[PDB]
């Protein structure tokens, strides 16, 4: 019954779909993740946005907030910023502790740093002048004190969590040209000389980002409004999966697979490399593949050898279900095979009618009987202490 | 056999290897060998092997396969679209071979010079030796009208180690001598536009890329210092103070800066990494933006070839056309070798003092 | 509309800002502008927006609000409980205005010396520039009985920026001229306890606090270094050996040490952080414990007015009273600027040889 | 690349992955020994002065088991184990050094499920006796008498 | 009833077994772990040479 | 109360601590104090409490134990199995007491030297003081056949602090006066294999290990400089250039390198940790293969007394036997201290110049 509940949660035909699927039904809640913008690699990830190096543009800007405090700060060359435009609502928490950040006449300890959001038609990378930043505002800022670190002669900034929650409604974007960006840098009301501080941004800091939206996914190397589970199947390389954010549909597919993996495990307890009812759909899929005319190299493999390979493949799945999302996974290459097995596994659970394994229970009973004997001996020693009249 | 279209990172890798000449390509005629030209069957991009006919990633470094069994291959790709990758790789290999051979010839002349003669030159200054460019390596495919790009590549082994040892030794010897080679340039961009071009130099036209469209055949070209040698009112000491490359590129022993040579081969400049880096790396002075332009037509054909949804999964959001636009934005950053900007930042002496002409190479104290 | 209490750490931040006269306060008539004195409706404290009439915090700057939202206001919050805090912030702001005007005056005077005269004075030492202390900000509360904390704030722009620029120029000028000021002290503790006062200096009473119980109007205190000029043994060479501030404070361009003047305004010396550290910051010499003691009356009022569970959650262990006691124990830990310890350890000229009097600031070698 | 902290350089993120299949090796000769290394690799012998590291093992590694049939006990893979011997047999240092396939970790997961089951069955507070605790008291008394 | 189902799934005989238990029977799905080989102690790891 | 064996890592650590002679043993008569000999009832292994009669870990260092509770003890443990280890530890302790007494005597004699005498010798050179080796620690079993490890241990309080201070003072005095001791060695190899022996000194045998069979009673062997005094070529200036140890070991206050003596006691030269390491530590230079063999009998007894699965899990691959073989492979690493490798590699003077024999200790100029 627990296995049937797992199948009901899985909805495998939906999770094995190769055709368009409603995004909400597949979508599930997003998970907050931490990254360092200095550590961030923009080229590998389509999502990452940073002003390109070699632009080398530094300009000081001053703006007042809703409270009305005015702050002077200068954007500098090689600075990267969160591309707020198109990312929907997000809340971010920043820890800069342990970054030396020491200026010649400026002591980093006791300084205040702030998060700035700019709204303007010009691309931030295309920004070359102060007017390009447009509606740039410091959402939050922190003033903190630093003390000597564990490193000899090294001081450590105290642990910090500069945090701001940003949602799309506050920007109320109505113009596509308008672009929204998030930056981490020291912010002060007074003007600050650029020469003393060379950091492009304080983005080189521990950063915690909480997604307020789970609607963004990229597949086939392309951002996708709706997701196809078959397209998700075997579409991410390990580095590519690492590039993929938690919001990516692949992680949701993996969680659905984990429920499916649990159902498969309940279905089959057979030993590795041993032919089983669970692998029958798998052997059939491979057999159809063997039937398939081989493009280029064509070979014929024995059904018993096919069974051995299938057993190895099945054991590999038992070791790691999440491997299925791997792009062109040699082990997980066929999406249709996974879909067919999924329907078959659900059927086996449905077809199951009170089938169980005697050996483990008999071994447990034997141990229980020895424990019973041990209990009898202990009671006997007790009777030696407290004999029945 | 279902196949997967390439991801953007793998394609950038493929482009870099092609310019690099380090690409792994499997052809049935040559197997994994690319020494003898043949139509491409299997190539490796972004850690994966791709089938040229179906334009799909046939394999990855994880497994080793002698050959491909019959498999689903569209074969609808036009070789004209992807002929460029093979052409670039062949051109790079032949050009690298030519640069090394020219280097061997100059270094050999220097090794032949007796030490007493070099000391006498140090006493009087002037060019130590010269080699006849008109008679230099006409055998090369670029330097032979009969020789063709399709012609099989010469077997080359141990080339990198020999190149590294000879360049370092030559540079150290030149440093002790303080003689001035006329076959190098303070600024590479000056060679395409900057140094005065006259006659054949005036006749010289720079495509600024190795491509099927532009002829790569051109003569050995050198800075004009013969006039200064004839007008020795300028001092050998004055030249060592300024004309010396260390004066322009920094002390070679004390500098990681790359140094620029004249475009001797078909007007092709060579990049040599600074001594402080500790190794010799050779690059022709060609922009990566040209490589990006080379893949644009191929990008359009592939967009038609593969389904948009598959592209969205493989390349992620924005599509391959979007990927290419983002790539056009990154043409300056993703394909840029560090050594090209690694040269000495500025030259106090300047180059307007001496013109460049097509001439036999020489080093003068 | 219910309201929530603030945390003790937010309170400590609010206290530090209040002593810095930089608290963000909102009034319905004046909105967020505090230029005109009014009863506060809201204050920004330790990262939170506090209601000044109900003591409620439910808002953040991330979402701007045009006005205090209609709310259930307890109206049990007494202005007399927190009016002193408003008084301290406003007075500090007026004090900053006075300090800025005084700095501007000194900068202009320093810029009023002929170079030939300047050079002769640099060579022989002696008076070069002297400011009439009567001329320094005469209309201010600290120099005029008429000014009060309740009065409207003088409209000022870039006060901090102007002070920094003038201080930097003045320090560089004195360093070039090697002048020794009668208006600076190596040690603040001597000012209230050490330097021998003269005349009105003897009558001077230092509150060492910001409360409406002591006249803040006072004369500009300076050293009577007239006898020092009189002293023959203290020749220009002798002064440069021991008297020069570079001997005691170091080079302004070459030192991380902080610089403190004498109690020019409100019997309060101005101390600026070392330039090499990054910037010059001027703060009055005030103990943090006294500011916490001022908060003591409000703490008692809050303990009487707020729920025990809410107080335990907001003020922490021991409730508000426990938080205050623990804070009093940790006042040095969180209420002390480091720059106080950033002065040069070595002092040759010293602060105790000559008496202090209300006099004209001057720098001489 | 260079970090926000000056004089600090940052390496770009990497995903170097090696799949180790013992069956792919198909080890037959016991003499044959298998060793795993991770280092910068070059086609040409490296000048020893240029790179002095013994290896590049000073790196953060993420491991994924390719075997689902092997479990480790007392430093060795085991076809079977004694759960009672497993009880209380690991020092913190040993457990910390244990590989992801260690039997102790599996035993701990099973034990946590049992602890949760016992807590659902018994609502007794600490220092409060219960029908499920008094047997333990009896065992302790018998142990002292023994 | 739920508590009894949990106890049955745990398998008290297996957890408290005093006799040898087959590795497939005893084991349950494993989880990944991360290590820095340079920082590992040879007096702790028998899996390294 | 059933008990289980400790882990292999704990056992290897226990062996290293035992060789340090920091063995923790509990006996009913003396409790945890090992100063007075008694059969051990329990011993501490790697922070754990092991029963010495069933060889079972019964607890940990966190819980103090004052008595051994009645337990189900196998009682198959023979004291003779580990009594030899106890003998070794007790003998090592006696050796440490002897080293300390010898250091105290040398320090006192050096302190007595008058400055005038010291200066006269600085003018001339030569040994400042000579001690009759027959008088050096004669009471000890090291110089008495009658004395035994079974004799009671000398009461010692604060041995380490005193030893470090005395060695430091002695080295500083020798460094200030550039003195040369005849009881120091640049390299350990010559001590048992290198220095030339004279007469009976050739028959002296250095075990290079710890065994009960070898008598520990022997004469004090040192470098011979009588021929050096006779030799005209090595004067005070010659010695200052080469003979003084600082030329080969470096300045004592400025080096991390360890300094070693001739095998004055137990046929064993002593190694002292460098001053800049933050302490001076004296240890014999001995291999650990003997310690590993000494656990061989324990392994056999345990293999008889313990379950196969328990042993495989605790001792690792090969059970106890496999663990022993692997540990024997690791003995060069697991049982060899870095401190054994903390001496200066470079020694300019050399150690084969003069012979070593049992002789009077002395320090010369």
């Amino acid at each position: 019954e627990q296995a049937m509940d797992l199948v009901t949660a899985a909805e495998p035909e939906i999770i094995a779909s190769l055709v368009p699927v409603p995004a909400p039904v597949f979508a599930i809640p997003p998970k907050p993740a931490d990254y360092n913008v200095r550590t961030l690699k923009i080229d590998e990830a389509t999502w990452l946005r940073m002003i390109p190096k070699t632009m080398g543009t530094l300009f000081q800007i001053q703006v007042t907030d809703n409270t009305g405090t005015n702050w002077h700060f200068n954007l500098r060359g090689g600075t990267r910023v969160v591309n707020l435009d198109q990312i929907a609502p997000m809340r971010f928490v920043l820890d800069l502790g342990g970054k030396s950040y020491k200026e010649t006449s400026w002591d980093p300890n006791g300084k205040k740093v702030g998060f700035i959001v700019f709204q303007s038609k010009i691309p931030f990378e295309l920004w070359t002048a102060a007017s390009q930043i447009g509606q740039a505002t410091v959402v939050n800022y922190v003033q903190l004190y630093a003390e000597d670190s564990s490193f000899t002669a090294q001081s450590i900034i105290a642990t910090t969590s500069l945090a701001y929650n940003y949602e799309p409604e506050q920007l109320n974007k109505t113009d596509p040209e308008m672009n929204y960006y998030l930056l981490a840098t020291f912010i002060d009301s007074a003007a600050i000389t650029p020469t003393n501080m060379t950091q492009p941004d304080v983005w080189d800091a521990l950063l915690t980002m909480s997604p307020l939206s789970a609607g963004e996914v990229t597949v086939k190397g392309a951002v996708v409004s709706e997701v196809v589970p078959a397209e998700l199947i075997g579409s991410y390389t390990p580095e590519s999966l690492n590039a993929s954010l938690p919001n990516d549909a692949a992680r949701c597919m993996i969680d659905r697979a984990s429920k499916i993996a649990e159902a498969i495990k309940i279905d089959d307890d057979a030993g590795p490399d041993e032919y089983s009812p669970n692998s029958v759909p798998i052997q059939g899929q491979l057999a159809i593949s063997q039937l398939e005319t081989g493009y280029g190299v064509r070979i014929f493999n024995p059904k018993g050898i096919l069974s051995k390979i299938a057993s190895r493949a099945m054991q590999a799945f038992i070791g790691d279900p999440s491997t299925i999302i791997t792009q062109a996974a040699p082990v997980l290459s066929d999406k249709n095979n996974w879909i067919a097995l999924a329907q078959g596994v659900k059927t086996s659970l449905r077809t199951k009618s009170l089938s169980a394994g005697v050996k483990t229970a008999v071994s447990k009973l034997s141990s229980s009987e020895s424990i019973q004997n041990w209990t009898q001996g202990f009671l006997d020693k007790v009777s030696t202490h407290f004999p029945a009249p | 056999m279902e196949v997967c279209l390439p991801n953007g990172h793998q394609i950038v890798d493929l482009i870099n290897n092609a310019f690099e000449g380090r690409v792994s390509i499997y052809s049935a005629q040559e197997g994994w060998d690319k020494t003898i030209s043949a139509q491409p069957d299997m190539m490796v991009c972004g850690g994966a092997v791709v089938c040229m006919h179906c334009l799909g990633v046939v394999g990855s470094l994880q497994r080793k396969l002698k050959h491909l069994p019959h498999h689903r291959c569209n074969q609808q790709i036009r070789h004209q679209d992807y002929v460029d990758v093979q052409f670039a790789d062949r051109v790079t290999a032949h050009w690298k071979r030519g640069m090394l051979s020219f280097v061997c010839q100059m270094h050999a002349m220097m090794n032949d010079v007796s030490p007493e003669d070099l000391d006498r030159v140090r006493t009087e200054g002037g060019s130590l030796v010269e080699l006849n460019w008109l008679q230099v390596d006409p055998n090369s495919m670029f330097r032979s009208i009969h020789s063709s790009w399709t012609d099989p590549l010469q077997v080359v082994d141990d080339l990198d180690t020999k190149l590294d040892q000879y360049w370092t030794a030559l540079n150290l010897m030149i440093d002790s001598s303080d003689l001035v080679p006329n076959f190098m340039m303070r600024d590479p961009s000056h060679a395409f536009n900057g140094v005065r071009l006259e006659g054949d130099a005036r006749q010289t036209q720079f495509s600024r890329t190795f491509d099927s469209r532009s002829s790569l055949e051109w003569g050995v070209m050198v800075y004009d210092y013969s006039e200064l040698e004839h007008d020795p009112s300028k001092g050998r000491a004055y030249r060592k103070e300024l004309v010396t490359p260390a004066r322009d590129f920094g002390h070679f022993g004390l500098s990681h800066y790359s140094r620029a040579t004249t475009p001797i081969l078909g007007k092709m400049p060579a990049v040599f990494s600074g001594m402080l880096t500790g190794n010799c790396k050779m690059y022709p002075f060609i922009k990566g933006t040209a490589k990006l332009k080379t893949v644009r037509k191929l990008v359009d054909s592939v967009n038609h070839a593969w389904g948009v949804e598959k592209i969205r999964y493989a390349l992620g959001p924005g599509g391959m056309t979007g990927w290419y636009n983002r790539t056009m934005q990154q043409a300056p950053i993703v394909l840029t070798p560090a050594a090209l900007t690694m040269f000495s930042d500025t030259t106090k002496f300047g180059d307007l003092d001496y013109p460049v002409m097509i001439g036999d190479p020489m080093i003068l104290g």
